[PDB]
């Protein structure tokens, strides 16, 4: 009952402007199907579509519980719904995957690398997945990657899809108040409406009043993701939760979303992938032939202009304007990372998390031993010119020893840390009476020895 | 190695098809 | 033809992939109880992958079961050789 | 995989022969 009393929704009560089609209004619905305020004159009413979705067909039977929320709501009210009503802990990582709304197909082992590589990173960090909701394009690759692993939904995979309410097929079938509404994995090819992804877990249906049109979720998702980043993480050392942005393909619009993330306080690192095409491939080709970031010569500039006007089929002035936004992204070339095939996107996502953390390197090392990932440490935490505090490497070595991390001990031996200077009587004693690690039979033997001693 | 060989031969044969299209378009114009 | 008839032809053919790519078409009309009859025929015909198909595409296993349904799939003759007759004859003989 | 690799290398080598013929015809005319 708290869902209906706290969150709102809006319905299309307009003057029905015809524009193109006589049946299609400004909101695109049928003329007799009715029942922002500019040209739509919408009214505010309490929500009538919340509860749980039972997915019939489409593989495994899975429940993805949902709520229809007005697009102008404050994200503070929504975060209380995740934490209290939906019993979700605060994530240790937020990732937000964007891309093209059009369906596409990539390389088959690019689909394998994206398959295992994402869902391993979500498992090791306990992360939240933020997609576009509907089962088109990049999100169709997301749910297919969830078909690869599935399994531990109890380990908080949490693929929350944020989609507009207007384009999800069978809207009247999904009307209920805390009631299990059965939903089909049938998607009609004749209908322009597209269905939700079948293997999600939570849904933020954002109604702006209109139907069949996008843009009802972009402003809500950006304000929500900022709102999570202001929440202090459970380590409570002075940092919020990390946020990274995963980019595959995309159109000319997603380039502006990159500049929105980069020109932001705090800055959000992005990661791109190669081989999908379109906006991801032009951002990749910008990165390798870049020199000093925005310092791009004329011949490579014209090669970028002709590839924009060919792949995105734009004009000369539209390609030049997209090149301006690409140069504005180029200024912050350090924040972006590029994944190239030929190894997974685990290392790319976690490297971008390291770059966007901007914390102390002993804290990065402690996060690395928590992650059990050695290669991330050897390629990022031992950076060229990394400041090392006096004794912090010794504490990291001690934690690696008591945590049973043999490869990390190999790393700290490889990068300094004299074994003679490390040892102290109290150090060996405090690593002799540690409880973290495997099962210890030393207690019983030391009890028997102290008993037989006297 | 035959897993990456098969993937790259799928890409190389597609690129050879694009090579055939480009060569036919070049030969048509001259 | 009708999609239950297509499914019956599929179980006659022992071809699962044809069913999953054509008979479960997007927008296929399913009659009330015809999927249950197809499930029963797949069970008595020893078609494990077809049972996987009908479970994958609906057909709640709780709502499928009926006492007379389990009995009529217990006294079926199509399928492999059944030693249940001799054992049930011996049990009914030793009962009284 | 080597069964489909051999079949596709038979097709790819034939297409390379056609590439050689097309390149020779293009170079002859210019």
């Amino acid at each position: 009952s708290w869902i209906e009393r706290a969150f709102y929704k809006r319905e299309c009560v307009h003057i029905i402007p015809s524009t193109k089609d006589p049946h299609r209004c400004c909101c695109g619905r049928l003329i007799g199907q009715h029942v922002w305020s500019i040209s739509k004159h919408t009214q505010l009413s309490p929500t009538d579509a919340f509860g749980t979705i039972e997915f019939q067909g489409g593989g495994h039977s899975n429940k993805a519980m949902y709520v229809r929320v007005s697009f102008d709501t404050k994200p503070d009210l929504l975060l209380h719904l995740m934490t209290k009503e939906w019993q979700l802990e605060l994530p240790k990582l937020l990732i937000s995957v964007h891309g093209g709304l059009q369906n596409f197909e990539l390389q088959p082992k690019l689909k394998q690398v994206f398959g295992k590589g994402l869902i391993k990173a979500a498992m090791t960090t306990g992360a939240w997945i933020f997609t576009g909701g509907v089962n088109t394009g990049v999100i169709r690759h997301v749910g297919d990657a969830l078909k690869d692993h599935a399994s531990k939904s109890r380990g908080k995979i949490c693929t929350i899809g944020i989609a507009p309410w207007g384009i999800v097929e069978n809207q009247e079938d999904l009307i209920g108040r805390d009631v299990v509404r059965p939903y089909q994995t049938m998607s009609n090819p004749m209908s322009k409406l597209t269905v939700l992804n079948s293997m999600h877990s939570h849904f933020i249906l954002a109604d702006n009043g209109t139907t069949g049109k996008y843009g009802a979720e972009v402003k809500l998702r950006r304000q929500l993701e900022k709102h999570i980043s202001l929440q202090k993480i459970n380590t409570r050392i002075g940092q919020g939760v990390p946020v990274v942005a995963l980019i595959v393909e995309g159109g000319p619009n997603v380039i502006s979303i990159v500049l929105e993330y980069l020109r932001d306080t705090p800055p959000v690192p992005v990661v791109v992938c190669d081989g999908s095409g379109r906006a991801s491939d032009i951002l990749a080709f910008g990165h390798k032939y870049s020199e000093e970031g925005g310092l791009i010569n004329e011949s490579l500039r014209d090669q970028l202009l002709v590839t924009i006007q060919k792949t995105f089929t734009y004009t000369r002035t539209q390609a030049q304007h997209l090149f301006i936004i690409l140069m504005e992204c180029m200024k912050k070339k350090e924040l972006i990372t590029v994944f190239r095939m030929g190894q997974d996107i685990d290392l790319a996502i976690l490297t971008a998390l390291l770059k966007g953390a901007n914390a102390s390197a002993p804290d990065q090392l402690s996060l690395a031993l928590a992650w059990n990932r050695v290669d991330i440490a050897r390629s990022q935490i031992f950076i060229y010119g990394q400041q090392w505090p006096v004794g912090s490497l010794e504490q990291a070595m001690l934690d690696a020893l008591v945590l049973d991390r043999v490869d990390f001990v190999k790393l700290l031996i490889e990068n300094g840390v004299s074994m003679h200077r490390f040892l102290t009587i109290s150090r060996l004693e405090e690593l002799y009476n540690t409880r973290h690690g495997p099962s210890n039979t030393l207690y019983h033997l030391v009890r028997d020895v102290k008993k037989r001693e006297y | 190695r035959v897993e990456n060989m098969s993937m790259r031969l799928e890409e190389v044969n597609e690129r050879e098809h694009s090579m055939k299209a480009s060569l036919q378009t070049v030969d048509i114009r001259l």
